[PDB]
């Protein structure tokens, strides 16, 4: 009679994505023998397990993924007496429910112009109009000085992402505005970073 | 240049900027009675706790980063073998999952430290831990943490507290700390650590690394990591053992000042 | 006490000084976006890289230090 | 805005606090030749002793 | 690389409170009391893989202590 | 003699990353590892000369404990 | 060798209190049989029976609790062979053992002023004093004037409940004023608000 009961069905909650990255937070096992945890990610007709046997924590993420696809997700927790073929043959274990969710996509840049800040009198500073498409939250936004090639990249912006965005304190002169946006998940330390995406066009502000 | 009414350090609310001809030092008066910041010709005194650097200032937008823990079951063995030394998450020849094993073998696992999922090996540091047996089935150190939140306007106990007991299941441990930013402005942020019970805002908080030539002093000091060319002390715990249970009971512990001795227990 | 054209909490790269009647708090803001120095009643945010002191400042004026093995 | 016969490097003491038209980052600086405030757009930099917080 | 840090200072620290950070450098220390998981040599601790060589260690979490 | 520091905080303090000072004073210490070449008595160490402590678990070059 | 199985009771891993709404994360059943969840709060004088059709989720929502009122939880999975009649009697269900929790108290406004500092020329700002009791993680304030027999409710604060709020630009009419607290659940989208305290006394704006 005496048995060992496979981990009760994995349950996830909704997937945060984000571009190359994932997080999932699944359920507490209940078994008492639960050794490792297991995904199934399914990128059309090509399926990749990913397995973490680290059980101390309750959350997950994905290091690699491919950007702006769609996914499946498929997790279980197994017991010892499953072994490396076994979980790969998905025989013995509980496997979680289906569910979809798709990657995001990089912030990128259609335009950038100066422009004089409306002012009741005097010389209104100038003021940098670039229109923003893509999806994250408080991106990044540098300039290079187009003097030299080896000037530094500085730091302008890291407000929220929207369609227009402006800033000020942009010395006149002429920049290669360079766009990056971030996007964190739940887990305590994990920060999605995407590459920089530079504007082909040159751009120069002046009073 | 004051609001009306204000003067240098006075208790109603406005501000205060100007010479002190007598002293013939800058003045600077600035918040309520309460709190404030008042930069006298030779001191600068703010009440209010202050916040220096940003979350994630100083992280590679090229590449993010993560943290993640592995613990893997890997020999069928006759005999205790020695731990690995390649830092890969599959070692030397060494598997990843509890294989089959004959009459006379028996299983050893190792409590691997921190993978890095990036690298898909240990991270510098923090070799193998102590391999033993796997017999049947295999507290946690407090550590700095952030979290966003979609529209931030103060701390936000419920939200950490729910953070806690999802991810770890457990709940924070003392001295435990989480900062919580607005997504699409981390330069607003809040920042508390968790003593006893409920939250504490610190007096300063820093984002980046502090630089100091000199020396420093504090009623009491929490890292997760030291480097220290000498040291000096009277007595030593066990960090489980000091933090943990305030009588000191159960213990392994050193003892410098008076008789000097090694208990283990 | 501001520059033209400028807000606390603003992505302009004024300065703003004055008494908020709104939340009857003093706020201040140095800096553009990035690189400030915002101060609410309640909190203050110190963007940029701070400094304090200068080396050797606490130094003998009557004798130098150095080091030798 | 400053006080007279002020500027942001001199070596007398007073307040200056404005723009700069050359890098377009505000400037501030507050104090003598040897106990200041001075906030580059970039640094900021404090000579006197700091205090933080007050006991109890 | 060179890291520009988030504080500088060149007189001296004092906190009446506690001070918690990710982790610590230090030439010197005094101290009263210490609760720590695990000692090592700054030697192992700097280099990487500190258990691959490491001239003394001692786990107080595991009691055990041992010199080559 | 009596001197005045570079700053103080009268509540605790939280530093994201690392922090570095020339040397330590504190009463209780909460680590989790640390890498030390040789440690002595609290009253030795502020000694003028530590020699006369009455432990050392001196680690970069001899590698043994001696208890005096 | 025929069997029939109970399902397995499950552990409450975690709770999460609102003075109105009670969030818990409780383990996956096991067995198939399973057709539902239910739970058995105790007031500490009535005894309350909850059930949540549905076991799609790790998690629960118990609405329509008694403020300031510590509750204890345990409940488990009925299959299909449990009756609603067994059920009642809770004979084969195999609960979950108790567990005790505080439920938060609504917030309050202790007292009502306004004060304002004397100007030798111009005027003085209208400021609101409001000293409230509450415990909410954050809480938003509502006004209306109420010299007019109806005026829509207007919100003027919003931010983390304290001893002592302050607020202004508001303008002269005498007002009424409300006081609500919002407690977000561990679900960001959903938040727990509370019933609207209202300060007995109508006050003008110190002017």
């Amino acid at each position: 009679m005496i048995s060992n009961n496979a981990p009760a069905k994995m349950v996830l909650n909704s997937v945060l994505t984000g571009y190359t990255l994932a997080y999932i937070q699944h359920s507490i096992y209940s078994d008492y023998d639960v050794i490792g945890r297991s995904f199934w990610l399914k990128e059309g007709s090509n399926v990749t397990r990913r397995d973490f046997t680290g059980i101390d924590t309750f959350s997950v993420t994905i290091n690699n993924l491919k950007p702006t696809t769609t996914y499946e997700v498929q997790g279980a927790f197994y017991d010892s007496i499953i072994d490396s073929e076994l979980l790969n043959a998905q025989i013995g274990i509980n496997l979680s429910d289906k569910q979809t969710f798709k990657m995001k996509s990089a912030p990128r840049i259609t335009g950038a112009r100066c422009e004089s800040e409306p002012v009741d009198v005097g010389v209104g500073a100038p003021i940098v109009y670039i229109d923003t498409t893509g999806e994250a939250d408080y991106c990044t936004i540098e300039l290079k000085d187009n003097s030299n090639a080896n000037n530094p990249w500085v730091k302008y912006y890291v407000g929220a992402l929207m369609p227009t965005i402006m800033f000020g304190g942009v010395p006149i002169g002429s920049y290669k505005v360079r766009i990056s946006g971030q996007i964190s998940l739940p887990d305590g330390v994990t920060i999605d970073s995407s590459g920089y995406y530079e504007y082909p066009n040159v751009f120069e502000v002046r009073y | 240049i004051y609001t009306q009414g204000k003067t240098w350090g006075d208790t109603k609310s406005g501000i205060w900027m100007g010479m002190d001809n007598v002293t013939a030092k800058p003045k600077l008066d600035i918040g309520n009675a309460t709190q404030y910041i008042r930069y006298d010709g030779n001191i600068l005194r703010i009440s209010s706790e202050v916040v220096i650097g940003t979350p994630n200032g100083d992280i590679d937008i090229q590449t993010g980063i993560q943290g993640k823990q592995t613990v893997f079951i890997y020999i069928i063995g006759t005999s205790l073998p020695a731990k690995p030394t390649s830092p890969a998450y599959p070692p030397s020849g060494w598997s990843k999952t509890p294989p089959n094993r004959t009459s006379n073998t028996q299983n050893i696992y190792c409590s691997t430290g921190t993978l890095d999922p990036v690298t898909n090996q240990l991270v510098s540091g923090t070799s193998w831990s102590d391999v033993v047996q796997w017999s049947g089935t295999e507290q946690r150190g407090p550590g700095m943490y952030s979290l966003a939140i979609a529209n931030l306007t103060a701390w936000n106990d419920s939200q950490a507290n729910s953070f806690f007991t999802s991810n770890f299941g457990s709940g924070p441990v003392k001295y435990d700390v989480l900062t919580e930013y607005k997504s699409g402005a981390p330069g607003t942020a809040f920042t508390r650590q968790w003593n006893g019970s409920a939250w504490t805002s610190p007096a300063m908080v820093l984002h980046g690394d502090m630089i100091v030539n000199g020396t420093v002093t504090a009623s009491k000091i929490v890292a997760n990591n030291a480097f220290l060319s000498q040291i000096g002390v009277n007595i030593i715990y066990d960090r489980a053992a000091a933090l943990s249970s305030n009588p000191e009971g159960s213990y392994k512990m050193k003892i410098d000042l008076q008789n000097g001795y090694i208990h283990i227990r």
